[PDB]
């Protein structure tokens, strides 16, 4: 119901981000501590999950929106930036046109 | 209204309150002077020194004007609206996140239509 | 100064697509009425 | 012949042969981003794939979780653990069985917190320990946490910052608490602890019922032209009453030409805080009377210290002010 | 424990009538603690009770009158819906149904109420 929406956004909006960048990050892995510097800001958690956090209370989608998306964001991301050291050849580097 | 009260006053030592003043009718007409519950309004017998309790004339229907209006309200029970005096004084935290759980429920069995 | 209005300009407008729904008008929701 | 698949597999089995090794990142973190060509289900589901953003949560805290279980710290624990920690500004006790008690319980009807004014006892006329309830159910906002109130210094400076409970702006704290903590006699940091945290309960009652600002309730907590112009909120004809207030100072009709805050701050008390329910002078006049057989802190002080041994207080009165308003708007009698 | 489930099956009517709900779990075995297990046998008896006086409007308690009324017991609510004792024409459940709407029309011709 209209009002119940508030909360179903407030656990994912704050506690399961906090919670998982301080604690996950800081210090429980061997997963994100290996790269301990690399996140500092939602904009990072964005680039690195390859998802949209803390937006778009309203909006409807298939998942294979979702899933298309992720691998869509990356193929452009490795092409965008050559973090991490990866490279393209120039019959791929040309292919980005499809 | 005289009727009840005048039964209500009968004996309580000498007769009527080891009897409960035989709570299962006596409490039913001050239930039916209303038209509402015979049931829930038995959670009186949680104060008043084990007695149904009813011989105190005015204040429990004074009070039980607002129980029915706040029951008008809101569909919650008499027996909720206890665990929030309860919950007033740093009480035990399970009783508090139950109490505001139940209270959401009842708030969906109405919901953005109308509903009960 | 161009710079410091076109980064504001993509914020602006990548807040309208994270809404969707407006446009910056009203699509979705609209005439609607009551009692 | 094409689809939505053949789109989606001209990706993948491309991205795949993109063979660079060594340390470097880009497959240890899409491996850890942990999803599969053959993700659930089968592909004619798509239309019932439609979903909403909550598609999203448990991407994010089904491995978030994991933290507790991992590093062996607590395993019984179904998830609140995360509404149990403070230091990387971590925002605790923010479960939503916190937040729903105000929000969710206002939202049907308008009723708040304010429940435990209407049960189970016959009037108001009642001991002081039923205020205390009150007060502090109007003060909430949040829950137990309020138990809490270089980095050792910092630490008290985050009693500010915790603001986020209440929708108030960094300008508002300081003006709200200085009346209150001048007011208090007591020397050291303590000044900080609940007999003060009180206050904002009357503060937020009198902003949701008749729309108060910080700076009226925290003020309120020859010379014959001057003497005169106060007349401009209510007629000059009432001072026959204020040659009576100046009396807990030291003043006379003409002799009040100093103007003194402890005299012209029970001015502000006594013109504004009837005005809230309609009342004139002659009217609070007869409440304070009829109620507390005095001026009911009224040309007196602010009885902020009086409070501290239970005396008449003031934080009541404008609560019993309050009930009589109710009580005198639904019977068709008159203060006088 | 399951007293969140317990309580949120009060959605389609006020949970306050569940007082009329340990005596339908007998048809099986429960408690109002007990009955935790939510097996089908009593469920769909739920769905019974909760839906069919719903369409004729009446609530729980006047539903509960005209199955004392017509039948001196609970009419195949609460109880499994008849099927392999309409095979012997015993107080058959396909015509309770009928009984409620032929009352229903008669009780709206009229301006009585069940209680």
């Amino acid at each position: 119901m209209s009002n119940s929406i508030e909360a179903k956004l407030q656990e994912d909006l704050r506690d399961a981000l906090v919670d998982y960048y301080l604690g996950q990050i800081v210090p429980n892995s061997k997963d994100f501590t290996n790269l301990r510097s690399t996140i500092k800001n939602v904009d990072d958690l964005y680039d690195h999950l390859l998802l949209d956090t803390q937006v778009s209370a309203k909006v409807i989608t298939s998942r294979l929106s979702l899933v298309t998306q992720s691998v869509q964001q990356y193929i452009n991301r490795i092409a965008l930036n050559l973090e991490p050291g990866l490279s393209i050849n120039q019959q791929e580097a040309t292919d980005w046109e499809e | 209204i005289h009727e009840y009260l005048e039964f209500a006053n009968i004996k309580k030592t000498e007769a009527e309150k080891t009897l409960v003043d035989n709570s299962e009718k006596c409490a039913e007409l001050l239930a039916e002077i209303l038209a509402w519950d015979a049931g829930e309004i038995l959670k009186a017998a949680s104060l008043l020194g084990l007695n149904p309790p009813q011989a105190t004339n005015v204040f429990e229907i004074d009070w039980i004007r607002r129980l029915q209006t706040l029951s008008e309200k809101t569909m919650i029970s008499t027996e909720y609206l206890w665990q929030m005096g309860d919950l007033t004084e740093n009480s035990e935290f399970s009783l508090k996140e139950g109490v505001g759980e139940a209270v959401m429920a009842a708030l969906k069995a109405q919901g953005d239509s109308d509903n009960v | 100064n161009e710079l410091r209005g076109l980064w504001d300009r993509i914020e602006n407008r990548i807040y309208n697509l994270r809404h969707n729904l407006t446009l910056d008008g009203k699509e979705i929701n609209m005439d609607l009425y009551d009692s | 012949l094409d689809s939505p698949a053949s789109y989606l597999l001209d990706l993948y089995k491309f991205i795949q042969s993109v063979e660079l090794d060594g340390s470097n990142q880009a497959r240890k973190l899409e491996t850890r981003r942990a999803d599969i060509p053959k993700l659930s289900l089968d592909n004619d589901a798509l239309y019932k794939e439609v979903t909403a953003l909550s598609i999203v949560n448990d991407v994010l805290s089904g491995s978030a979780r994991e933290y507790i279980d991992q590093s062996g710290q607590a395993d019984k624990a179904v998830n609140q653990i995360l509404g149990d920690t403070h230091f990387p500004f971590t925002l605790p006790y923010s479960l939503p069985t916190q937040q729903i008690n105000k929000g969710l319980g206002a939202s049907n009807i308008e009723l708040g917190t304010v429940i435990q004014r209407v049960d189970p006892q016959f009037s108001w006329n009642t001991t002081q320990e039923k205020y205390n309830q009150v007060l502090l159910a109007y003060t909430q906002l949040s829950s137990e946490q309020i138990a809490l109130l270089n980095f050792r210094l910092e630490r008290l400076n985050r009693f500010i910052r915790l603001q986020r409970w209440l929708d108030l702006p960094s300008h508002q704290l300081d003006l709200l608490l200085t009346s209150v903590m001048q007011a208090d006699a007591d020397n050291s940091q303590q000044e900080i602890t609940e007999p003060v945290l009180k206050s904002l309960g009357l503060f937020r009652h009198l902003n949701l019922q008749y729309k108060i600002t910080p700076e009226i309730f925290s003020s309120w907590l020859a010379k014959s032209v001057k003497q005169l112009c106060a007349g401009l909120n209510i007629s000059a004809v009432t001072f026959q009453f204020i040659a009576p207030l100046v009396q807990s100072a030291l003043g006379l009709e003409a002799g009040t030409l100093v103007r003194s805050f402890e005299v012209v701050s029970s001015l502000y008390r006594l013109v504004s805080i009837p005005q809230t329910f309609g009342l004139s002078t002659e009217d609070g006049l007869i409440l304070m009377n009829i109620l507390t057989d005095e001026m009911g802190y009224l040309a007196k002080q602010p009885a902020f210290d009086d409070k501290q041994t239970q005396d008449k207080d003031f934080l009541s009165i404008i609560l019993k002010m309050e009930a009589l308003s109710a009580w005198l708007t639904k019977n068709n009698l008159t203060p006088a």
